[PDB]
């Protein structure tokens, strides 16, 4: 089954929009490289994580 | 919903973060080289695959009345159907419940493969009655709403 890997990645990219918007949560440790995080980083990655949903979308679209 | 409030101040300089040198566009160069500084590495395809999906219009780039449209959007149950489509894959059963140990699994083993401290904040926040199999069909809830 191809749809596996679109289903995978389509739930964990919208948890990962949705914990993004907990300034506590785990999903911050994933950003190793960057010292320490200040609001004009989480600006970019929440932007790059909506991004990454809304074409976790359009792959699930294309095997469901 | 509600009309724009000062949201459109913090997205215009959240899209001025991207727009490097001020031309008004994102191209796919100027939204590699953030992420390459968050320690990322995408492909140009995974870039343009990005791009076109906010891009309205066709000029390949993105502009900031796109930009809005984009950070302007859990499109009533029509976009909780379909992560309740996703889990439902994994839903061997076809009942409404998954275990524990196959959702760590999935989450932790395919995809695009997320912590497993990720993983444990995501099984901590739906309160499992117990050692029981945990309901989806209330996740996808507590993500949308
Ligand atoms: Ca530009
Ligand atoms: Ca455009």
């Amino acid at each position: 089954n191809r749809q596996i890997p679109a289903a995978a990645s389509l739930i964990q990219t919208a948890w990962r929009c949705y914990a993004a918007e907990n300034p506590d949560s785990s999903t911050w440790k994933i950003y190793i490289r960057i010292s320490q995080l200040r609001e004009h980083h989480r600006a970019t990655i929440k932007v790059i994580r909506r991004m990454q949903y809304f074409v976790a979308k359009k792959k699930f679209q294309q095997a469901r | 919903d509600q009309l724009t409030e000062e949201q459109i101040a913090e997205f215009k300089e959240a899209f001025s973060l991207f727009d490097k040198d001020g031309d008004g566009t994102i191209t796919t160069k100027e939204l590699g080289t953030v992420m390459r500084s968050l320690g990322q590495n995408p492909t140009e395809a995974e870039l343009q695959d990005m791009i076109n999906e906010v891009d309205a219009d066709g000029n390949g780039t993105i502009d900031f009345p796109e930009f809005l449209t984009m950070m302007a959007r859990m499109k009533d149950t029509d976009s909780e159907e379909e992560i309740r489509e996703a889990f439902r894959v994994f839903d061997k059963d076809g009942n409404g419940y998954i275990s524990a140990a196959e959702l760590r699994h999935v989450m932790t083993n395919l995809g695009e493969k997320l912590t497993d401290e990720e993983v444990d904040e995501m099984i901590r926040e739906a309160d499992i009655d117990g050692d029981g199999p945990v309901n989806y069909e209330e996740f996808v809830q507590m993500m949308t709403a």
